[PDB]
C-alpha cells in the first residue's frame, strides 16, 4: 500500500553498491516490507492499548518487535533500532 | 501385517510442496518472470507532520 | 539536518510516522525512528543473502529466485514471512 521500493533500493546500495535488483523483486520486497510494518504497528497498538500508554514511543515498537521477530533477528533489531533512537534523540 | 513405517514420509512431502506452493503464490510468487525489467532508481522527500516531535513523557 | 539522517537511516521516518498514525488511529518520533531502523534492518538483511546469491554471476541482479533462496533458505526470515501471511 505505501511505496518504500526507493529506500529498498538505497538499502541495497549500502549492502551490495556492486548489485542491481529486478522489478518483480522489488515488488515483493516492497510488499514484505508493508507487510511486517502493519504487523509491528498493530501490534505496538495492542501493546498501547494493553499498558494504558497514551502514545505509542519505542518502547512499544520495541516490545512488538521481540514478540514478532524470530530469534536473532529481533536481537540484531532491538540492536538496531535503540542505536536509532539514541541518535535521533543525540545532538547534531 | 502391515509395516510400521508405511507411509511414514507422506506427511513430510505433503508439507513439502504446501511450503513450495506458498512460496509460488506468496506476492505474486517468488519466481523468475520473462521481461522482469531492471528496478529503475527517482528519490522522495520525507517531511515530518507537526505532531512528529511530541512529547512522549508507583510510590511505595 | 533531515530527521532519517539524525538517526542515521535511510528509511524514512516521516513518513513512516503517518504510516503509523494512519493504522494506529498519538505517535511519537521515537517510534517512528524505531520503526524505521527495524524495517531498515530487515530489509539489510534479506538483500545481503539474496545479493550474495546473485555474486559470481557476471550482471549482479537480484530476481524473485534469490530473494526465494535468501527467505525460504533462513530458517528465521522463512518462519517470519509464513507468520505474516498467515
Amino acid at each position: 500500500k505505501e511505496s518504500y521500493s526507493i529506500y529498498v533500493y538505497k538499502v541495497l546500495k549500502q549492502v551490495h553498491p556492486d548489485t542491481g535488483i529486478s522489478s518483480k523483486a522489488m515488488g515483493i520486497m516492497n510488499s514484505f516490507v508493508n507487510d511486517i510494518f502493519e504487523r509491528i504497528a498493530g501490534e505496538a497498538s495492542r501493546l498501547a492499548h494493553y499498558n494504558k500508554r497514551s502514545t505509542i514511543t519505542s518502547r512499544e515498537i520495541q516490545t512488538a518487535v521481540r514478540l514478532l521477530l524470530p530469534g536473532e533477528l529481533a536481537k540484531h533489531a532491538v540492536s538496531e533500532g535503540t542505536k536509532a533512537v539514541t541518535k535521533y534523540t543525540s545532538a547534531s | 501385517a502391515p509395516r510400521k513405517t508405511a507411509g511414514n514420509r507422506l506427511s513430510g512431502l505433503l508439507e513439502a510442496e504446501e511450503e513450495d506452493e506458498f512460496y509460488q503464490t506468496t506476492y505474486g510468487g517468488f519466481t523468475e518472470e520473462s521481461g522482469d525489467d531492471e528496478y529503475q532508481g527517482s528519490d522522495t522527500e520525507d517531511e515530518v507532520d507537526s505532531d512528529f516531535d511530541i512529547d512522549e513523557g508507583s510510590d511505595g | 539536518v533531515s530527521r532519517s539522517q539524525r538517526a542515521g537511516l535511510q528509511f524514512p521516518v516521516g513518513r513512516i510516522h503517518r504510516h503509523l498514525k494512519s493504522r494506529t488511529t498519538r505517535v511519537g518520533a521515537t517510534a517512528a525512528v524505531y520503526s524505521a531502523a527495524i524495517l531498515e534492518y530487515l530489509t539489510a538483511e534479506v538483500l545481503e543473502l539474496a545479493g550474495n546469491a546473485s555474486k559470481d554471476l557476471k550482471v549482479k541482479r537480484i530476481t524473485p529466485r534469490h530473494l526465494q533462496l535468501a527467505i525460504r533458505g533462513d530458517e528465521e526470515l522463512d518462519s517470519l514471512i509464513k507468520a505474516t501471511i498467515a
